């Protein structure tokens, strides 16, 4: 029987030999392999309100600078909200290793009740297997614990850090009387310039504008009420460099035009401090995403393999080599072996 | 002085390798100091191996 026991765990959870369950479950150990397509899921149930990590970067900035007057962003300002970050996933972790757990204990279960006759046998052999597995959760979680505080240590910029917006098609729709019509192009709208081309391979670079020190805003009805329209204007020079009368620009809907002007406001545009420390905000917002996309990628990857050199290795190890010596110690082996009057 | 610095610093040294000799060791002397020839647990456990 222990033998039987040993040998069952071992196909039941690596799913090796023949005899397997083609139609009843997806089941068998094999549900931890979703855990490890669901912790992916936990890693992005969290959310924040991007106008708190505005506010908070602000003040991070303020907070640098005591009294000195700021000419170049601080590396503290990015490092700071970066350690920040990192500490929401202490959580996730806890609890994929918390229902990997609850998968062992339930398929020793079934490896142990259901193919068990003798009494008292069936408990020793799942209290000590139980018993083992709790004491590896407590290394297990230790060792997640010094994985997490190494993120922490140090900020790495050298692999695949963004190493020093918005597209869609528009149309023109007052051209100038020596062509007329209206003209239709790919636009292409980035946090620093304005760029022009004929098609989506934005090969042309026809046309090239900046972004800041523009102004926009809306159209008196003078026109066929068919499409929705913004003007683009500039009150510093009196022409948008190449001008289209002030380059009217027409959408289908009012809610692309105000996904427009967002993205405008996204990229340093105001609405029809401010010059500097605004530019530092966003500055620092991107690179923030760009290293947390890194930071869950290496957790993702590591999580599982730790729980496997940690947890499960070391139970296999346990069944094979050491399960019969620790039934040798326990009561007094008169009881044990005992038949149950069925 | 010197001399007895010296001595000294080396010290760490030879404490983490006797240190790791006995951890490579320790898994199988744990089981060699509790044999006893009249053991029909021990045949048993080595048998199933």
């Amino acid at each position: 029987m222990v033998q039987q026991f040993a040998v069952d765990f071992e196909k039941r959870i690596e799913g090796s030999g023949d005899q397997i369950d083609t139609y009843e479950l997806s089941g068998g150990a094999r549900i931890n392999r979703i855990f490890h397509e669901r912790f992916p899921f936990e890693l992005v149930k969290m959310e924040f309100d991007e106008k708190e990590l505005r506010r908070e970067i602000s003040y991070a900035i303020k907070n640098i600078h005591g009294i000195r007057t700021g000419l170049f962003t601080p590396d503290m300002a990015f490092e700071t909200i970066v350690k920040k970050q990192v500490k929401k996933i202490r959580e996730p972790c806890l609890k994929c290793v918390d229902m990997v757990i609850s998968e062992l204990i339930s398929t020793v279960r079934q490896c142990t009740k259901k193919l068990q006759q003798y009494p008292r046998l069936r408990e020793e052999m799942e209290r000590i297997v139980t018993t083992h597995i709790r004491e590896r959760e407590g290394r297990t979680k230790e060792q997640v614990m010094l994985l997490i505080d190494i993120e922490l240590a140090y900020m790495n910029t050298n692999h695949e850090d963004f190493i020093g917006i918005r597209k869609g098609w528009l149309t023109i729709n007052n051209i100038g009387i020596m062509k007329g019509g209206s003209k239709e192009y790919w636009f292409v709208l980035t946090a620093e310039n304005l760029s022009w081309y004929k098609d989506d391979e934005e090969k042309e670079k026809k046309y090239m504008l900046s972004v800041d020190n523009l102004k926009l805003r809306d159209v008196e009805k003078g026109f066929m009420s068919s499409k929705h329209i913004f003007a683009l204007f500039n009150t510093e020079q009196r022409n948008v460099y190449k001008d289209y009368r002030q380059l009217e620009l027409a959408c289908e809907t009012q809610e692309e035009v105000d996904s427009w002007k967002a993205s405008f406001l996204r990229a340093g545009v105001y609405p029809e401090m401010d010059p500097q420390l605004e530019r530092q905000v966003e500055t620092i917002r991107n690179l923030v995403d760009s290293y947390m996309a890194i930071v869950n990628k290496t957790v993702r990857d590591l999580m599982p393999k730790t729980i496997m050199h940690l947890m499960i290795n070391n139970t296999k190890e346990f069944i094979f080599s050491e399960l019969l010596a620790n039934l040798y110690s326990c009561g007094d082996q008169n009881t044990l072996m005992e038949e149950s009057a069925e | 002085q010197q001399l007895t610095n010296h001595i000294r610093d080396t010290l760490p040294g030879l404490r983490n390798k006797l240190q790791s000799q006995l951890l490579s060791i320790e898994k199988e002397v744990e089981e060699y100091k509790n044999f006893r020839p009249d053991d029909p647990a021990r045949k048993t456990k080595a048998l199933l191996q």
